[PDB]
């Protein structure tokens, strides 16, 4: 919820 | 043709003095930053390659280099607070507010996902990505007449990041920056897209974690009534986060509850105090509590929804968690309420279930029953019942746990303990 | 006696 990653 | 490059081979070709092969190795890059196991993060800093791939942002002639190390940077981002600090340092937050204004969607959408992350890190950094200025041209991507006219990834980043601008405390957001947020924030809410709507309650969830004043600010905006009606969806990740933000609310004056209670949000508590996920009917239950504790016209809209039975149910059987807020809404409702609610309360059987979460091995709710104990017999005083309630007392197995209690390894319990039987006991 | 988080 804070931070994502993009996969 | 970019897959699985050595960090050697990518820093070859980020070194060249050729922009496609600075493209194609920037692309490498982020091919290994955004596979499924174990990016190599630390790594890609350690080669150096940040200060690189922040030149990369502003090279306007070449959009997919912009994109590549967008992507890369946001990856990198998305990690440890160290991890995030490093593309900080490099000066990535000035760049990627700069692309916000890039005339290509992916591009722009790339620079809002990357803030996101960096003011996810903390109150620091939200603060730092504010001072740069990113809140306005953030809020100009969202000034059309219809969102849904925008693509729908696109509009969920954008509001998971405006979100993101408003989380965390010590300090809470500034001031002017929640009054520029709000109002989008309000439209969003609005929207119909199931992730738009969950971020959305995460953001006033946030703004309502705080102070009376920090409360006002959100209720204010006449946002109470679409979140009770969210508090009703049927998608778990809208319901949370649209009942913490209830809960938020009615920790602060009475008349913000009466909000909350007036826009019709104590019909749909039957269903969260039953709830199958334990973490809603803790959450439930908590509200419940802070309701309680309201005046005793709002105790009385808690009797009037039928939500006694639904309480004497969690003190009866929950998680423990549950449980515990249970007897918190209790003691509230019994050092507030009126003798014609407190009686109601034994009428609808709280003093069997009260008394058996008295073998407890917690000591502040032993306090809490004890209190909410002595609260009832107060009011059975004022009735001249105290025998016909002692006795309910003693039938139930109560008074053999509050007779052993005065016997317990802590002073307030053992005095609340003695105090009742040696004056009704 | 309302309780914050």
């Amino acid at each position: 919820l804070p931070k994502r990653r993009r996969a | 043709g970019t897959v699985n490059w050595s960090v050697e081979d990518i820093v070859k070709g980020i070194n060249s003095n050729n922009l496609e092969s600075q493209l194609q190795a920037t692309q490498a890059a982020r091919k290994l930053l955004s596979r499924e196991k174990q990016p190599p993060i630390d790594n890609i800093i350690r080669a150096g390659l940040i200060p690189k791939f922040v030149s990369f942002l502003g090279k306007t002639d070449c959009s997919p280099i912009q994109f590549e190390s967008a992507w890369a940077l946001t990856n990198i981002a998305s990690g440890t607070s160290e991890q995030t600090k490093a593309v900080v340092d490099g000066g990535a937050i000035p760049a990627f507010i700069s692309l916000l204004a890039s005339p290509h969607a992916h591009i722009s959408e790339q620079a809002v996902w990357a803030l996101g992350n960096i003011a996810g890190d903390g109150s620091a950094f939200r603060d730092l990505v504010i001072k740069h200025g990113a809140i306005d041209p953030l809020l100009a991507l969202l000034a059309v007449p219809d969102l849904s006219t925008l693509a729908c990834g696109y509009l969920r980043n954008l509001t998971w990041t405006l979100s993101n601008l408003c989380r965390n405390k010590n300090p809470a957001p500034p001031l002017d920056a929640v009054e520029q947020i709000l109002p989008t924030l309000v439209r969003l809410l609005h929207h119909n897209d199931p992730e738009v709507l969950a971020d959305s309650c995460w953001a006033i969830s946030y703004l309502t974690d705080g102070p009376n004043e920090r409360i006002e600010m959100v209720v204010k905006k006449g946002v109470v009534p679409q979140l009770v009606k969210l508090l009703g969806a049927t998608e778990l990740p809208i319901v949370t986060p649209a009942l913490r933000a209830i809960g938020n609310i009615v920790t602060g004056t009475d008349e913000q509850t009466q909000k909350v209670i007036d826009a019709g949000a104590l019909a749909v508590f039957p269903s969260l105090l039953t709830n199958p996920k334990t973490n809603i009917q803790k959450e439930a239950t908590w509200t419940m509590s802070n309701i309680t504790a309201g005046r005793q016209d709002q105790i009385q809209q808690v009797v009037n929804h039928g939500l006694v039975p639904f309480l004497v149910g969690v003190l009866s059987k929950a998680d423990f968690k549950t449980q515990k807020e249970a007897a918190w809404a209790i003691t509230n409702y019994t050092s507030g309420g009126t003798v014609e609610q407190i009686v109601y309360l034994v009428h609808c059987g709280i003093i069997e279930p009260l008394m058996n979460l008295l073998s407890a091995k917690d000591t502040k709710i032993i306090q809490v029953i004890l209190d909410a104990i002595s609260n009832i017999f107060q009011a059975a005083e004022k009735l001249g019942e105290t025998e016909k309630l002692s006795i309910m007392i003693e039938e139930c197995g109560g008074l053999d746990k509050i007779e052993a209690l005065q016997r317990h390894e802590n002073e307030s319990v053992y005095k609340a303990s003695l105090n009742l039987i040696e004056k009704y006991f």
